[PDB]
């Protein structure tokens, strides 16, 4: 299979630090493109950031810019997305996702479920 | 809530129990099985006939029983029947709807079918008329671009949605009978079993599932590709089936073993695949790519038979006659070509 | 959340469908299949070279 | 005999001139954004194709359009709709197979976006980073309208659609944006301004002269 | 064997690139697009030109005297002057249908067909054989000169002597309106290329001046001389040398060679000249 299982997670009180990984199994790691989507509760899902297949392309959500970071270690076939100074408004669903074609850089991810390369994410709640 | 947990929980479970039990009906490999036998070598397949008048990119093909007649699906709206022996037009149907993703010759010879980006199979009957081509029958019941379609004798027809749905058609009633329900991305190719009792198709979510067209039920779901399938071709034996896919690989997946048989794939090829066929005896394993050739794979020693090079733009249907004769290729370059 | 829950367990029993199935030993299955394709070898028009006088495309 | 089929296929050849000369006129345009739609303008054949009848799956129906002359997106400049016609913006362009098409970009609700930035209900600044450090550029029309608060806006949401568009695409892409949201039938005729010099710098390029 | 090596040269560069293009458009179609017809034309041309008069004008020139016959010398004239003005009049239609195909696209598309392009071909090669041939087996050409009367009747002489009415006539309608209807059309293309530096970004502005400069510099260089010289010799004979008018002649033969080297740079030609030159 393609199984994405995601960890991390959880209630975190603002301003706080938070670290998702979300392991890959069943395909190349090195090959694919990776990035993670969020779905608040109601909202629908939105592109947080994206990483390319050697960590250098790196870009990221004007809404999460300067707050997140991502990183990727294509050893471990892990990827991870941490959280610093976390705001109530980010509380979602986060998913792991793949770039649907191998060695690409264009990509096609965020649906209305109906999306095989994305595992079952973590909910992330910001209350306190 | 829970409740979804412990039902993932249980679909975990009994997803480790099939892998171990496809992990224990492993005692071989295919390498090591086909190892003794004489590498069939290098091939030689050169340009029979190229056969032109298609406007714009050819997406899909299909032979007729007789390996004489073949007709070729274009964006451009045109339906075009070809006669290979003698390289000249039988008919031109032009489409409602200018995009065709795919096309259909009826075994019997008297029926053609198309459908693309717009949800809807059209039957064209080559037979009845004075002559002429006239729609006997439109198939409107699919939410999603029709991907691929096959006739199973002369009034069943099943359908390749992305809808995420396959279906089987009544021509007749123009009604669709029973729903082919279970996958998760967009159905792309379907291939039919010799002495039609069930079906294939693999979708994007790089599994391909095994259809029962009378229980309507998905009996096993072959999960080994890296990303999205956009081919798969029944083996003549009927017992495997071999499937293309965008992750630079061909896989030929057993039915009695529900495993993944051998993997053809090469350090040197990073483009994907669009069609996929296999020869006569099921020896080689014929498959278009998009590094712009139809590589041709020894479907037992998982070796390059023989690459085999043509059109300037990528290839997407790839075809062999039910006598094995010749092997024809269609590419966007809007060129059929026929190879022996 | 119904609609979630529903297709999960269309899921398991799916899944639990295909895991109850009779399996032959691919060991058993590769020779089957290298049995058929040594088989109809002869007749195959693509493995061996076809005559000028039989093939009708030249 | 073989004469029949003979004068079948030259009669099919026949009619296939025909359909090479109507199809080689008419130019097909995609919109993406928000079935068919045929309209003559200065007496050329345009065709419009809207595919909102399927799934928000849109990676293997787009391979299917290639040969189109451009792609029409069109985005609203109002869950951040506007990073998702980013992404989407960004698949076309860098897409193998969709590298040879420009794009007649449209930033359709400018009424609606000018009407909703009056007051601080929704701060771009707070919403996209690199804003309060961006101005309306110099060599800009921003014409007689509203307080030039809007321009500034108006302006970056083209800036940011355009770097994605000179990042790549060296020759075969090309980016047409247009701010346009009202009714006022001279949309039709920007697209047709458009497609002229996106066939124009084809035969440029092919050429070997631009 | 001077001129046995520097000859032989040209008329195997004239010859081995312009089959090499004939053969490589007919069999791949990807080349058989609609301006490559023209280019066939282009490449007929400079064949028919290599294979019947530049080694014929070869032998001519290293021998001193024709050695074929008074009535071979007026067909291999008439062969000379057809191929070169349809070569000519070939290079003005290409510039033509570039400039309708820039200037206006979709008139472009809709108008120029397969059945007009062939129609514009036979046209061109029509008008070329009737400047050509037929105002030479009438005679036309033959100046009343003493100097010009015995090149006539001599068998050994095939020397291009003519009047000041012809040699003013043929050399504008085959070179000088040709040549300006090139320069305005591609002035124009070369305008609206420079139109199209709107491109916003903030030899790409000078790639206008390489790829239009070659045609008129490989256009201008090599054939200007030639009918500078034919006019120059219509008002008055002893200024121009003999040896000077052959020389000029020469660089109009090597248009011939020049043409397939120019017009034939597109990937799609290369990607078919390699699978052709290949030779297993
Ligand atoms: C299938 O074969 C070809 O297409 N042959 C090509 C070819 O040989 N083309 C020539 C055309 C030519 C050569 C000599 C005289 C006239 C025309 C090019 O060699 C011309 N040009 C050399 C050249 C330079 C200046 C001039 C010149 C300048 C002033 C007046 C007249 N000619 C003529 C030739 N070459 C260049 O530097 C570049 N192209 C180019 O110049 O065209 C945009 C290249 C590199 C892309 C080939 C290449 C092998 C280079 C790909
Ligand atoms: C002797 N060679 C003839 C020369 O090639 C030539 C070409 C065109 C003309 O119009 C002409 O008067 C002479």
């Amino acid at each position: 299979q393609v199984q994405l299982q995601e960890s991390g997670g959880g209630l975190v009180q603002p301003g706080g630090s938070l670290r998702l990984s979300c392991a890959a199994s069943g395909f190349t790691f090195s090959n694919y493109k990776m990035n993670w989507v969020r779905q608040a509760p109601g909202k629908g899902l939105e592109w947080v950031s994206d990483i390319s297949q050697s960590g250098a392309s790196i870009s990221y959500t004007g809404s999460v810019k300067g707050r997140f970071t991502i990183s990727r270690d294509n050893a471990k076939n892990t990827l991870y997305l941490q959280m610093n100074s976390l705001k109530p408004e980010d509380t979602a669903v986060y998913y792991c996702a793949r770039c649907p074609a191998p060695f690409t850089r264009d990509c096609f991810d965020v649906t209305s479920t109906t999306y095989a390369y994305r595992g079952q994410g973590t909910q992330v709640t910001v209350s306190s | 809530q829970s409740e979804l947990d412990q039902l993932r929980q249980e679909a975990e479970q009994l997803k480790n129990q099939i892998r171990d039990a496809r992990k224990a009906c492993a005692d071989a490999t295919l390498s090591q099985i086909t190892n003794n036998i004489d590498p069939v070598g290098r091939i030689q397949m050169r340009t029979r006939r190229t056969l032109r008048g298609h406007l714009a990119k050819i997406y899909a093909m299909h032979w007729g029983t007789d390996s004489r007649l073949l007709v070729s699906a274009s964006q451009d709206g045109k339906l075009i029947i070809w006669d290979s022996y003698t390289t000249n037009k039988v008919h031109a149907i032009p489409l409602r709807s200018s995009w065709v993703m795919t096309c259909a010759y009826a075994p019997s010879g008297n029926y053609v079918a198309c459908g693309g980006l717009d949800n809807i199979c059209s039957i064209y009957n080559l037979k009845t008329r004075e002559g002429n081509v006239r729609v006997s029958r439109e198939l409107a019941g699919h939410t999603g671009y029709l991907s691929c379609c096959r006739f199973l004798d002369d009034n069943q027809i099943v359908t390749s949605s992305g809808d995420t749905t396959c279906a089987l058609w009544d021509i007749e009633t123009g009604q669709q009978t029973t729903t082919f329900t279970g996958h998760t991305g967009d159905v792309m190719s379907l291939s039919l079993a010799p002495d039609t009792r069930l079906f294939v198709s693999g979708a994007c979510d790089a599994s391909a599932k095994l259809w029962d067209v009378r229980e309507g039920m998905c009996r096993q779901t072959f999960t080994g590709h890296e990303s999205d399938i956009n081919a798969i071709c029944f083996f003549p034996n009927g017992n495997a089936f071999a499937t293309g896919s965008d992750d630079a690989t061909c896989r030929l997946f057993d039915l009695r073993a529900d495993q993944e048989l051998m993997t053809y794939s090469h350090d040197n090829i990073i483009c994907g695949i669009t069609s996929v066929s296999f020869s006569k005896s099921g020896r080689l394993l014929l498959a278009g790519y998009d590094d712009f050739n139809c590589n041709v794979w020894d479907a037992l020693k998982a070796d390059r038979a023989g690459v085999l090079a043509g059109h300037d733009n990528r290839v997407s249907c790839l075809g062999v006659t039910d006598d094995g004769m010749a092997v024809a290729t269609g590419s966007w370059d809007s060129f059929l070509k026929i190879w022996n | 959340n119904t609609a979630s829950i529903a297709q999960a367990r269309k899921l398991v029993e799916q899944l639990k469908m295909e895991a109850n199935i009779d399996r032959i030993k691919v060991s058993k299955a590769a020779a089957d299949l290298m049995a058929y394709c040594e088989a109809h070898a002869k007749e195959d028009p693509l493995l061996t070279p076809v005559p000028a006088s039989e093939n009708p495309f030249r | 005999e073989e004469k029949a089929q003979r004068e079948a296929n030259k009669k099919i050849e026949k009619q296939l001139q025909k359909d090479k000369q109507v199809y080689r006129a008419t130019h097909r345009l995609l919109l993406l954004g928000a079935f068919e739609t045929k309209f003559q303008v200065d007496k050329v054949n345009f065709h419009m194709f809207d595919v909102g009848g399927q799934r928000d799956e849109r990676r293997k129906w787009i391979q299917c359009f290639n040969d189109v002359t451009a792609i029409i997106f069109v985005v609203a400049s109002s869950t951040n709709r506007l990073q998702e016609a980013l992404n989407l913006f960004k698949s076309i362009w860098n897409n193998r197979w969709l590298r040879t098409i420009s794009v007649i970009l449209f930033l359709n609700k400018q009424d609606l976006l000018a009407e909703k930035v009056l007051a601080g209900k929704s701060k771009i600044e707070d919403y996209f980073p690199e804003f309060a450090r961006y101005t309306t550029p110099e060599d800009a029309t921003p014409e007689p309208g509203e307080d030039p608060r809007v321009t500034r806006a108006k302006y970056f949401i083209r800036d940011e659609f355009l770097r994605i568009s000179t990042a790549s695409g060296d020759g075969r892409h090309y980016c047409y944006p247009h701010f346009t949201c009202a009714v006022d039938t001279e949309n039709i005729r920007r697209v047709f301004n458009d497609c002229r010099d996106i066939i124009q710098r084809m035969h440029l390029r092919q050429y070997e002269l631009l | 064997a001077g001129m046995g090596l520097l000859m032989a040269l040209i008329v195997l560069l004239i010859v081995a690139g312009n089959v090499l293009v004939i053969v490589a458009i007919a069999k791949t179609p990807r080349l058989q697009t609609l301006t490559n017809l023209f280019i066939m034309s282009l490449a007929s041309a400079d064949l028919v030109m290599g294979l019947l008069v530049v080694p014929f004008g070869a032998t001519i020139v290293v021998w001193g005297r024709w050695e074929y016959g008074s009535f071979f010398c007026e067909l291999w004239t008439s062969v000379d002057v057809l191929c070169v003005t349809a070569s000519i009049e070939t290079l003005c239609v290409i510039a033509l249908d570039r400039y309708l195909a820039i200037t206006s696209p979709f008139r472009y598309q809709s108008l120029l067909t397969r059945a007009r392009a062939r129609g514009l071909v036979c046209t061109v090669w029509a008008i070329s054989a009737l400047v050509s041939f037929l105002p030479i087996l009438m005679h036309w050409w033959r100046a009343e000169s003493d100097e010009a009367r015995r090149c006539y009747n001599d068998p050994k002489c095939c020397d291009f002597v003519t009047n000041r009415a012809y040699a003013i006539a043929s050399s504008v309608v085959s070179f000088y309106v040709p040549l300006c209807i090139m320069a305005f059309v591609y002035l124009r293309v070369f305008r609206e290329a420079q139109k199209q530096v709107k491109k916003i970004d903030s030899l790409r502005e000078q790639k206008a001046l390489k790829t239009l400069g070659i045609i008129m510099g490989v256009f201008t260089l090599c054939w200007l001389p030639f009918f500078l010289a034919n006019v120059v010799k219509a008002f008055h004979r002893e200024l121009v040398p003999d040896r000077l008018f052959v020389f000029f002649n020469w660089l109009g033969y090597a248009n011939s060679a020049f043409n397939p080297i120019i017009y034939c740079r597109s990937p799609d030609f290369r990607k078919a000249f390699q699978g052709l030159l290949c030779c297993a």
